[PDB]
């Protein structure tokens, strides 16, 4: 396995994928793991299935259960497919389309269709089917940071930009972007989490290591919280009846937070920066993060 | 053919992606040296103490592949003008380690962005870097033709895309540059990699560039058009300025993933070849001068000093100037011997400043195609030509030439000549001192004698060149004024530089000057229409002649003599370059100066703003009487 863990992600019924490049040494490769014993995880020894990409993976998702969307450094998405036993992971699709590092994939509310955000500032919408770019979008004026999909809307999505613009989109409109967030140019954003319960909110991390709540129908900043002292890398809401946020950094430090963003647990078990999260299915109250310290922690929230 | 590299943002083993590069025909590689999504910490605890390795070996490479086939890249995560301190802090530490690590392989390059309008941070760093031992490194910074804010798609619908010309704001990228080089102080290890958009800007964006730097013209996938076979091809329009840049030898990267996904990645390479292969191939002037492009020399001076036999040589291998000599001399001799006097008038043809003699052989060839009489003379003050002139006359001309080895101010001449035929014309025209040679020499002309030439004057052009005001630059030299290169004129073959308005006339002279009142000093000043944003850098001269009636010579490059490769143009450079704003007026004062010893020029810029006199009391440059 490769040192730098860059993606966790739980299946409906309580799989860890692992997602992971070499970002130092010879190789600079990529590799992603299935370990249906999550206590099991890093170790390559007792894995359920894994498998050696190309090239490295900046952003990973599910696509269903047996899918895997991979933003590879090579400028490609890669669409994995499990085995039919789910021993193997092969190779699906891998279409050269971006001109440089795909940075975030995003799998919409249908599972039919995906929208990808690279370093060469275009963000593509996916024929997971098909396999083609059906829309090739030029919204922004910098690399796309993040690009999250409307948990239940196909045509509505989230991006960020290096450019400090948060772009809500709606490929209905024959304008499809719109440029939102609060008053001022404030830092730039890092980070988009949709709310789970309420499809017309959102919060999204700067990387001053700010998190703000934000209103999209009242396009307001109705609050934010100093979280972390680093950029927010990612943030991810607990499956919850009222729901968890989880935010990581490059502090080194998982925070989880109630609905007025004021902090609940914190952990500086990595030692090493904070890149994923995902919460078990099983037990609401396990979360599990990775870092680039190579360590699969599972944290017990109260 | 082009010289030519690949951009990647991705190399899993640098030994098979370095392989694949040079088999598709790529003769660089550009790449990371550590990891671009590798972001690294220097300062907070933990992360500062991450476990190494911090990238790849440098034992992966021979020295050889380092120092010749790979250009590095700063890591796009690395922000030196980021709006938090700790990213700044941190990106300051990341950049000089990156750049260090560069040093340490030594390559021949390593790409830096220009992406926004605020680099300061980044040139502060670079520059510190730059200040750290002299090493050979060049840094390529990367910077569009158009901003990629002005590029994007009209798809946000409460931030529409401005439909209103926006003419300065449209360069706003070479503002971006000229900021950056301008707080590097002009550093000629820093020169620009030209990023070219899918859509080309208004020419006058693309104009802005010339004079500029450019070792590197970046080309995406993305801009390549595809024929109906399905090879991807480039508009009319990314032609032209294709054209443009080979012609200043620039280095082509292509970066971006294959968009032509049945053909190969030679096939982008093959377009670019097939391109520099199929332009109109060198004229007679293009190929002689094809190694002098931008090379300052220091004016000849052949009345102060003797021409080395090579210097006469190169003058004499020059057919065209020579027929045109030969013409001038033929109907002069018609217009003054009438057909029923031709073996009864033998006109007296006194070369002055005759070197080895083409001239001479000139006015026979002249004599005989006119069916006249002549006597020649050749006044040639220089004794080492006068040596071959001598050798000649002996071998060959006879007692028809009487070889004179003096000074033609000194020369007490038997008998008065009927034409007396100069050469002594410099790129400026009257800065070699035919004025004051030929003034000397118009005792011993008949008064109703000609001189070929009769006229001549000099041409001033304004001319933008951040390349060729670097060249001035570094020619200071210990023991004398630290700025003393910027008050002296320079032979050069201007190339990458730009005309900033028409070139208008300076300082006439006429032979005879009959005047009673000789005076050989000049002030002339000019008004230059500016129709651009530039930036001013000096002065190129030129010069026109009438050798007789309709029979003229210019270097002019409107009305230049076609094929005629004994002149390069002049440049009279200005220490502070003058920033110039379109249809602004460019000043010019210009004065020929002499006292008994030295002739010399003296030069300044009255607006838009006022510019130091330059080469006061000829202090940095004179020449010899
Ligand atoms: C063509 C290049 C090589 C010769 C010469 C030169 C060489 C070394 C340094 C400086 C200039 N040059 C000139 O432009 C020039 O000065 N020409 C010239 C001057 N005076 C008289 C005549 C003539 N009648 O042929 C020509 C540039
Ligand atoms: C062919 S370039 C000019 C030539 O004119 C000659 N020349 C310049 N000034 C004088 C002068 N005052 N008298 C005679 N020859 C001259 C130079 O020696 C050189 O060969
Ligand atoms: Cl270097
Ligand atoms: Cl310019």
């Amino acid at each position: 396995m490769e040192r730098q863990l860059e993606a966790a992600r739980y299946r409906s019924d309580g799989a860890l994928l692992l997602g992971a490049s070499s970002l130092s040494g010879r190789c600079w490769a990529g590799s992603l793991w299935l370990f249906k014993d999550p206590c099991a995880a890093p170790n390559e020894g007792f894995c359920s299935a894994g498998v050696q990409t190309e090239a490295g993976v900046a952003d990973l998702t599910w696509v269903g259960e047996r899918g895997i969307l991979v933003a590879s450094d090579s400028g490609a998405v890669e669409l994995w497919e499990l085995d039919e036993n789910e021993t193997l992971i092969v190779s699906k699709f891998c279409k050269y389309e971006h001109d440089d590092i795909v940075s975030t994939v995003s799998v919409l509310s249908s599972g039919t269709q995906a929208v990808s955000g690279s370093k060469d500032i275009c963000i593509k919408v996916w024929d997971l089917a098909q396999q083609v770019v059906l829309s090739s979008y030029r919204a922004h004026a910098a690399q796309v940071t993040c690009v999250a999909a409307s948990p239940h809307k196909d045509s509505v999505f989230l991006s960020c930009s290096e450019d400090n613009r948060i772009l809500l989109w709606d490929t209905r409109c024959p304008k499809p972007a719109s440029q939102i967030g609060c008053s001022a140019p404030g830092y730039l954003p890092t980070s988009l989490a949709w709310h789970p319960q309420q499809s017309e909110v959102f919060v999204f991390g700067d990387e001053n290591g700010t998190v703000s709540l934000v209103d999209t129908k009242s396009t307001s900043c109705v609050l934010s919280s100093a979280v972390h002292s680093q950029c927010v890398t990612g943030l991810v809401f607990s499956p919850h009846s009222v729901p968890f946020l989880a935010s990581l950094s490059e502090d080194c430090s998982l925070a989880v937070l109630d609905s007025s963003l004021s902090e609940l647990f914190r952990s500086q078990a990595h030692r090493d920066f904070v890149r994923d999260a995902t919460w078990s299915p099983l037990n609401h109250s396990l979360l599990t993060t990775v870092g680039w310290d190579h360590q699969v922690v599972h944290h017990v929230v109260p | 053919r082009v010289s030519s590299g690949r951009d990647l943002n991705c190399v899993p083993e640098i030994a098979d992606t370095l392989g694949a590069v040079a088999k598709q025909g790529f003769d660089f590689l550009c790449m990371p040296v550590f990891h671009p999504r590798f972001k690294r910490e220097f300062i907070q605890e933990p992360a500062k103490n991450r476990p190494g390795p911090q990238t790849r070996s440098d034992l992966l490479l021979s020295g050889r592949d380092w120092n010749t086939l790979i250009v590095g890249k700063l890591s796009p995560w690395i922000r030196p003008d980021s709006k938090v301190e700790k990213i700044r802090r941190n990106s300051e530490a990341a950049m000089l380690q990156e750049l260090n690590f560069g040093a340490y392989l030594g390559l021949p390059a390593f790409l830096l962005p220009l992406n926004q309008e605020d680099n300061t941070n980044l040139a502060r760093v670079l520059t510190n870097h730059i200040h750290t031992g002299h090493h050979s490194s060049m840094f390529w910074m990367r910077v569009p033709l158009v901003a990629p804010e002005d590029l994007r798609d009209d798809i946000i619908e409460n931030a529409p895309t401005t439909h209103t010309e926006e003419y300065s704001g449209e360069e706003k990228t070479w503002m971006w540059w000229h900021n950056f080089r301008t707080l590097c102080d002009y550093s000629k290890r820093i020169a620009v990699a030209l990023e070219i958009g899918a859509d080309l800007p208004s020419n006058h964006v693309i104009d802005r560039w010339l004079g500029e730097p450019i070792k590197a013209a970046i080309l995406p996938t993305s801009i390549f058009l595809t024929n109906k076979k399905g090879f991807p091809v480039l508009s009319k329009m990314h032609q032209r300025l294709i054209f443009r840049l080979l012609k200043l030898e620039v280095q082509f990267i292509i970066t971006g993933t294959n968009h032509h996904s049945e053909k190969e990645f030679c096939s982008y390479l093959q377009y670019l070849e097939y391109l520099s292969q199929n332009r109109p191939p060198p004229n007679a002037y293009e190929l002689f001068a094809k190694g002098y492009e931008d090379y300052l020399q220091s004016p000849l001076q052949p009345l102060m000093d003797n021409l080395e036999s090579q210097t006469y040589e190169v003058f004499e291998k020059d057919p065209i100037k020579y027929s045109q000599y030969q013409q001038a001399i033929y109907k002069c001799l018609l217009d003054r011997v009438p057909e029923e006097e031709k073996d009864t008038n033998v006109q007296v043809l006194m070369v002055l400043g005759a070197g080895r003699g083409p001239l001479v052989n000139a006015s026979l060839r002249a004599a005989k195609q006119a069916d006249r009489r002549i006597k020649l003379y050749a006044v040639e003050k220089n004794p080492n030509a006068v040596v071959t002139l001598e050798n000649w006359q002996f071998e060959e001309w006879g007692s028809q030439v009487t070889v004179v080895s003096s000074d033609m101010r000194e020369w007490v001449a038997p008998e008065k000549a009927d034409i007396i035929v100069s050469e002594l014309l410099g790129s400026f025209a009257d800065n070699e001192l035919s004025p004051e040679c030929l003034d000397g020499a118009q005792h011993f002309l008949k008064d109703d004698g000609v001189s070929i030439p009769g006229e001549y004057t000099s041409f001033l052009a304004p001319i933008s060149s951040s390349k060729l005001y670097n060249e001035v630059r570094a020619c200071r030299e210990k023991d004398r004024d630290p700025e003393a290169q910027f008050e002296m004129p320079y032979v050069v073959r201007l190339h990458n530089f730009h005309q900033l308005s028409a070139p208008q006339p300076c300082f006439t002279f006429s032979h005879p000057n009959r005047d009673p009142m000789i005076d050989n000093n000049r002030y002339c000043t000019l008004e230059f229409p500016v129709e651009v944003n530039t930036v001013l850098h000096g002065f190129a001269g030129y010069f026109e002649t009438v050798l007789y009636q309709d029979i003229t010579l210019s270097i002019r490059p409107e009305t230049h003599s076609p094929g005629m490769f004994s002149w390069f143009p002049i440049l009279f450079p200005i220490k502070q370059p003058i920033t110039v704003r379109e249809g602004q007026t460019i000043c010019v004062r210009f004065w020929r100066c002499s006292n008994s010893k030295k002739v010399w020029y003296e030069w300044a810029v009255t607006a838009p703003v006022c510019s130091a006199i330059h080469n006061p009391t000829g202090r940095s440059y004179t020449i010899g009487l």
